[PDB]
């Protein structure tokens, strides 16, 4: 079927067809163009008229263009030739390596697995950063959320996340750049190349990359997320592996839909975004899931605007997520790292019958001893220390010595830093904080505490201090 | 012991209002924001009600 | 005929709905009856909207729109240097013509992954502060965001005029030519800051886009870009560029009352929902390029105004998510005389570390320490930090319009961090400091010459400045 | 604005409640007793 | 060419055409009236209609009511015969002395200077007032917002402005009273008249007024400020002078652009400013500068808006301020006159490369002294009373007598030049006049006639 | 069906917050004009005719009942929002969950200061 | 009519804020642009034109006078609000009231620190 455009409106683009309508979701190709420029149908408007979203830029479209219709939505190569390679929202190669040679494609739309597909294991999932482990600890095919506002630490954070959990992944894992800096993407994939876990000479790459960045039309950014769930899908599908899916960042997602929401011609809602962004989000993350034909460990950065976690978009992530860790801009002016904010990250998985009844009791005394010393900030702020009690005061000094202790140096954090990163095992934090709560480091300095691995780095910094 | 805690006493009294004068520093600087955020809240409310018919 | 011209249906909130113009294409330029010109943004069934880089008072109803058939495109090229041109790239210093024989689109998309590679070679500043804790690569995005009367375009004419060292020479490698995007500025600010680069004679290596007050809100839209093609014409041939814009928080404010008039739903502060992709799709044209694309890159140095000091505000929080860290300038600190008011616990450079030379690095490192122990205390231990850190950041305040060479930046802070100036008090520093300079530029041309050429301290280089640094301390007041 | 610290019920309008408790509450024993 | 009107909706008319569609911002005149009405063109509706703002009430107007076009914008009578006088945005005297005979009329709508135009390096504009002239000084060509309003004497240092620049540099004045109250502006009227600014008898009025009042629609109000620029740019571009314009309210001005934009269907901004507040604050102010020929420097009052300062009218008028200048009460109340705070009064050009070195070091131990002073007055050592001491004769000299109430008071007033300033407040901070009591500096001129009432 | 028939049954609405987010959208894209926050008009009336429907029987009508459990997320603990303030004001109490005493160990975490049964007394063991 | 024939005459407006609403229900309806709660763009325009024209005449014109008294009722003492920042701009000073004041036995409770006049002595007697 063709038809020939009649409106260009930024993103938006409506083709009028004379015959044979293409379905909503489609993927139409416009003729006379240098590069690949693929239009999705969105709605139906009437007067056989539809209004598509734009995967690339709409310069120098001309009204009366001709454009064919796929019959189909967009399909990207699907399998184990991904591995290794970078691919856009469209599945088109862009690291200069030739063609994706794979033997199926899938379309990027899809159906959500349904309820008699969901699993329930909720084995736990060691990062050996103390504050997760100890707080709010992930779990093994969960959704994992990391939230925070701009320059606080997602990216470094998932990039640890990378270092400690993919390269000791058994499985496959695919990195979807969604609307991020693209000298970000490109260090991802040398530093992937340096550490062997992208092979460019055999088939034993075990990442997959999509990337549509900041630089990328708004339908694009709205998309490449879902070619990254099409590769990980399949390979949990088809070949029942264990996946890890890394989206930095999937704010970007909703954001995108934002920009273009205007143009299809839907009335605003809530601080301006898309009336559809609650049923948008949902279509996009129920198939970031483990099903009972294999798993898939997600991990989510999302973006917070102005630092405000009421806003629609991370307000409306918060559901969707097994383990959250939301980051602080006021934690991380502190100097502690990473900035997680203690008494705000969850965990579903923070149960005593699935962590142990130790961990459980230390997780949450020291989530009091936080709240109780956040409550006397105020009396702290205005009348001083003096004019608290002893147990008070004490209080106070194990709470900082707390805070200090949950901070810690990352590897990817070494070239800015110096300090050697460490990783420190689940048993050594929970006993580390146990030690801290009863009162075995009382007389320590707190600042002995600050950027150290296990509780033994802490005493050894305090006999250099002394 | 009079004159030594009457001098403490004024520090510490000079310190919390100098402590509070901050504290309503920032806390004004937040309001105007929270109000000007309002303001343009409720003519964005308004505006889309208006364009809807 | 309609199909290469249009005739105008209506004229107003800087948009003109055309009549006609079948053939055009979206982002076309196309030339008004009265000398204007103008960007077709929508293309819609029965009409053309045009967004018009000038006044609407020039263009009436029934007016006729020709199509030039181009997507909007400025002048670029080695011609353009020392040249004030508008958003358009029209000269409007008086010189004449651009004798420009290239054109570059200003809508073009940033490369991609694979076209680029590290930051790894210095882009210098002459400033203390920045080139010593906030190190700035050739490629990279360095955001100076602060409150209204801070020193942020003091910074960047600082680093326009510190280019000249390089630019003079004859290491082709090493030269940097630059780009200033004023937008929303006072003209007479635009005026005066040429001024300043024609005294220092650094406008034969600097082109200035101005868009200030007075222009039309879409000519402020459009410098940055402009601008930014430029720039790209030398990241794309080899050569190195800088651009600074000055600033993005104007550029946002026109943009916003460009989508508020056409009728686009507001967000945050008003603001429409693209004003993040508006500043996302410039700042990602500034790239350093792997050697199969030319070896070149193109710097970028956003400026943000902040209201009150909030940094956590919607624009300034979409730039800071779009760049590789910044700069901030506080009020309080440059109150108390200490300028440039750089905050040193609050500014970063995330990839600007692996471009700091060796020998900025060797006094840097141990900078930065002492800096961060001086702020994290304020006895006899802890009284020594504290001496220390204030002579360092007596050390590092600095003059305007006059950035130092790295060697003598290495070498005042040398003298600095290996503790050569516990001795003094601190209102002496600065003293010291500048006549210190003098000495070293009179008689010791030498070990500077061999620390620039070396690029970093030797052993010999090392026991020459302690020799020269200990003879000037003893027979100085 | 008066009784703006107890009407705003922070950690310092919850003390000076404590406190009117603890005084009056002494008074009171103190008050019934001698009734 | 001659149109009818086809719509009346508040202070917006749709008026369409037959032939010969206007430009936006061209002056309309309404036909078949007793006082003129004036319209100004804002848009093209299509279908050979313009959308229109009035500068008058629209009461009484009839769908087809004939409208010719005048074929230029507003056009005002510029000239020296426009000083002394009043008019209103529309260039019409409301002061009932007749007709203001000048022999050319200029548009109220201009495009700014050109870049070649620009004055390359900051002057300083000396207004013979000492606390000003130190510590904060004006630029030629700059923006300075005055701060303060009722009691802390506004309307004698805007005189004493107008006087000393006539006399100084034989430069003339405009005031724009945007949105005034009509009672405050028959007392500023007065005021002039009594302090010979104003003169009906003669031709040597050295203040031109223009009058947007407040019960005018908010078009008039936000023209009324481009008329006395007009005024003001004719003194500057065909006579070369120094013109002082005044501009009061400039949040006025804001409020009224906003009201129009409202008017005219625009989608509110932030705080529910007008969508242009930028661009429209910045056609006004960019006519303000120095061009080869003279410059216009703008005193301008500032109003803030719920005592924010990030608000956007504020912010957006701070971002093309030059100088500060605060009237404050806590230094009227005090004895000083004028009430200049001359801690917080600020100033761009206060730099070493712009007044030179001994200027700026002169006014910085000023003001370090006077922030010792402050401290030190916190606190009520050895010689903190001799910092006291210094502090409060720099306070005293910092008053001055002003000529334009030598009728009212008696005494002289004083035009201070710049050498002496500086040099009189050099002395006393050194300590050549220690000895000279504490009120042999209140109400001087130079630091002679300090010596000369310390004789005395 | 259980209310009618003598029987009686418990329903929660895990939760209404969500339902009132669906169905501003479906409003929004019917070109219903929003209202507050973008809610349309009838958000009140959509959870009230929906609240009003628990209820307890006489003897006449089968003796039946039905309890309703409602959820409402709150952000930031601002409870004067609008979809939380319209569904204050329609049920018969409140159970009011704090962040605070969550974490301070209070758990579950019920804030019996504003946690009010309209009830009350009136619907307990003589024991309890 | 009295101001125009050598009498002079006081006028109470009891209030304007009801005006204001008034007139911004009258423009709502009209189809006419909203502005901040929903005002019109003209309602300062309103108030200004309807104050302007309390005036004291000269002798000229019968020398007779009209004295205005606008009243303003405020939100929780915000005079911030569009309505009050108009009249406040429009008007020659503020009697400003409060309710501390009133509870606290000052009765008028006439808040001398935040009233002004800025006629002030010029409409006093000798004596007083
Ligand atoms: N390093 C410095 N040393 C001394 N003075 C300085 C320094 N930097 C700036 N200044 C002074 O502070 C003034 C304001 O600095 P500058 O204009 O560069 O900052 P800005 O943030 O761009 O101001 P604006 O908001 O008007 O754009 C300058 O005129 C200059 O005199
Ligand atoms: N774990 C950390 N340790 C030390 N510094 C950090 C850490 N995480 C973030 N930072 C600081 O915050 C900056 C921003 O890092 P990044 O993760 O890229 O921000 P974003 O939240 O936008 O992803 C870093 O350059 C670094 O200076
Ligand atoms: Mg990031
Ligand atoms: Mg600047």
């Amino acid at each position: 079927a063709t038809g020939r455009i009649v409106a260009v409106i930024g993103a938006v683009v409506d083709v009028q067809f004379d015959e044979g309508l293409p379905p909503i979701l489609n993927a139409l190709e416009v003729q006379g163009r240098e590069t690949r420029l693929v239009l999705e149908v969105a709605q139906h408007l009437g007067e056989s008229t539809v209004r598509t979203i734009a995967m690339d830029g709409t310069e120098g479209l001309v009204r009366g263009q001709k454009v064919l219709d796929s019959g189909a939505p967009i399909k990207i190569p699907v399998g184990p030739e991904t591995l290794g390679r970078i691919m856009n929202v469209i599945g088109e190669p862009i690291d200069e390596r030739g063609p994706i040679k794979t033997k199926q494609f899938a379309p990027i739309h899809a159906e959500a697995p349904e309820f008699m597909e969901m699993s329930v294991e909720q084995e736990i999932l060691v990062t050996g950063i103390k504050v997760v482990d100890l707080l709010a600890p992930y779990a093994k095919g969960g959704k994992i959320g990391l939230f925070g506002g701009a320059g606080v630490g997602k990216t470094v954070l998932i990039m640890e996340l990378i270092n400690n959990v993919a390269k000791a992944h058994g499985g496959y894992s695919v990195f979807a750049g969604v609307g991020e800096r693209t000298r970000e993407g490109n260090d991802l994939y040398h530093e992937m190349i340096e550490s062997g876990v992208i092979n460019l000479k055999d088939a034993t790459s075990k990442v997959a990359l999509v990337y549509g960045q900041m630089n990328e039309p708004p339908g694009a950014r709205a998309r490449v997320a879902l070619t990254g769930l099409t590769v990980a899908e399949y390979f949990r599908d088809q070949e029942g592996q264990d996946v890890l899916l890394f989206i930095d960042n999937i704010f970007r997602f909703t954001q995108a839909g934002s920009e273009v929401s205007a143009l299809l011609g839907r009335i605003p809602s809530a601080v301006g975004y898309q009336p559809t962004l609650a049923t948008d989000m949902g279509t996009m993350q129920e198939r970031i899931t483990t099903t009972k034909k294999g798993s898939i460990t997600s991990v989510q950065a999302i973006y917070v605007p102005a630092d405000d976690l009421t806003d629609p978009a991370p307000a409306t992530t918060f559901a969707h997520l097994d383990a959250t860790t939301v980051l602080s801009r006021a934690i991380a002016e502190l100097g502690i790292y990473p900035a997680v904010d203690p008494l705000d990250s969850t965990s579903r998985i923070m149960d005593p019958n699935i962590v142990g009844s130790e961990h459980y009791d230390v997780a949450r005394g020291v989530q009091k001893i936080l709240q109780d010393y956040k409550s006397l900030q105020d009396i702290i702020a205005i009348l001083g220390m003096d004019e608290l009690s002893e147990e008070d005061k004490l209080t106070v000094s194990r709470a900082r010595k707390i805070q200090r202790f949950l901070s810690q140096p990352f590897q990817v954090a070494e070239v800015f830093t110096g300090h050697m990163g460490k990783l420190v095992p689940l048993k050594e934090t929970i006993k580390g904080f146990q030690q801290i709560l009863a009162g075995e480091y009382d007389h320590l300095p707190e600042q002995a505490f600050y950027m150290v691995g296990p509780i033994e780095e802490a005493v050894a910094k305090a006999d250099k201090l002394a | 012991s009079t004159t030594s805690e009457q001098s403490a006493r004024m520090t510490a009294m000079d310190n919390a209002s100098k402590n509070a004068s901050e504290m309503i520093d920032k806390l004004t600087l937040t309001f105007n924001r929270t109000r000007q955020a309002v303001i343009t809240k409720e003519l964005i409310e308004i505006i889309s009600g208006a364009a809807a018919l | 005929d309609l199909e290469e011209t249009g005739r105008v249906l209506s004229i107003g909130d800087g948009i003109a709905r055309v009549h006609g113009l079948r053939n055009v294409q979206a982002e076309e330029m196309v030339e008004f009856s009265s000398g204007l010109k103008g960007m077709s943004l929508n293309l819609e069934p029965d009409n053309v909207g045009v967004v018009v880089f000038g006044n609407d008072k020039l263009i009436k109803e029934g007016d006729i729109v020709k199509r030039t058939g181009a997507i909007v495109d400025v002048p670029v090229g080695e011609e353009l240097l020392g040249r004030v041109v508008d958003a358009l790239g029209n000269a409007i210093d008086g010189k004449g013509p651009i004798g420009s024989k290239t054109r570059r689109r200003v809508g073009l998309k940033a490369p991609g992954i694979i076209p680029r590679i590290s930051v790894r070679e210095p882009m210098q500043t002459g400033i203390k502060a920045v080139d010593s804790l906030v190190p700035i690569g050739r490629g990279q995005r360095e955001l100076i965001i602060g409150d209204r009367q801070t020193g942020k375009t003091s910074i960047a004419i600082d680093t326009i005029i510190n280019q000249k060292r390089f630019n003079d020479g004859s290491d082709e490698k090493k030269k940097l030519y630059c780009i200033y995007v004023a937008i929303g500025q006072k003209r007479s600010t635009v005026a005066q800051l040429v001024k300043r680069l024609t005294d220092a004679d650094a406008m034969k290596y600097t082109i200035v886009v101005s868009a200030t007050a007075s222009d039309a809100a879409p000519l402020q839209y459009l410098a940055p870009y402009s601008g930014c093609s430029m720039g790209e014409y030398f990241r794309d041939n080899g050569k190195h560029a800088l651009i600074i814009y000055d600033d993005l928080s104007k550029q946002a404010v026109a943009y916003r009352q460009m989508s508020l008039l056409l009728r686009r739903p507001p967000g945050r502060e008003a603001y429409p929902g693209d004003v993040f992709y508006l500043h996302s799709r410039l700042l990602e044209r500034a790239a350093k390029m792997n050697d199969a694309f030319g070896g070149g890159s193109l710097t970028a140095l956003p400026v943000i105004e902040t209201q009150a000091g909030d940094v956590s505000a919607y624009i300034p929080t979409n730039v800071i998510s779009i760049t590789d860290g910044q700069i901030f300038l506080e009020t309080e600190l440059f109150y108390k005389g200490i300028r440039p008011a750089i905050n040193v616990g609050l500014s970063v450079s995330r990839v600007g570390s692996a471009a700091q030379t060796r020998a900025m690095k060797q006094v840097a490192g141990t900078m930065k320490l002492e800096l961060a122990q001086y702020r994290e205390v304020a006895d006899a231990a802890t009284q020594q930090l504290l001496s220390r850190g204030v002579r360092l950041t007596e050390l590092l305040k600095q003059g305007q319009y006059s950035p130092m060479a790295i060697e003598e930046q290495v070498a005042v802070i040398y003298a600095g961090v290996r503790g050569y100036l516990d001795k003094l008090e601190p209102s002496k520093i600065t003293k010291f400091e500048n006549a210190f300079l003098s000495h070293v530029v009179s008689q010791h041309q030498a070990l500077l010459g061999t620390i620039r050429a070396d690029g970093k301290i030797s052993e010999q280089s090392d026991a020459k400045l302690k020799e020269i640094v200990t003879n000037f301390l003893a027979g100085f007041e | 604005g008066a009784g703006s610290i107890r009407e705003a019920g922070g950690a310092f309008g919850k003390r000076e409640q404590a406190e009117e408790e603890r005084y009056f509450r002494a008074q009171s024993r103190e008050q019934l007793a001698a009734l």
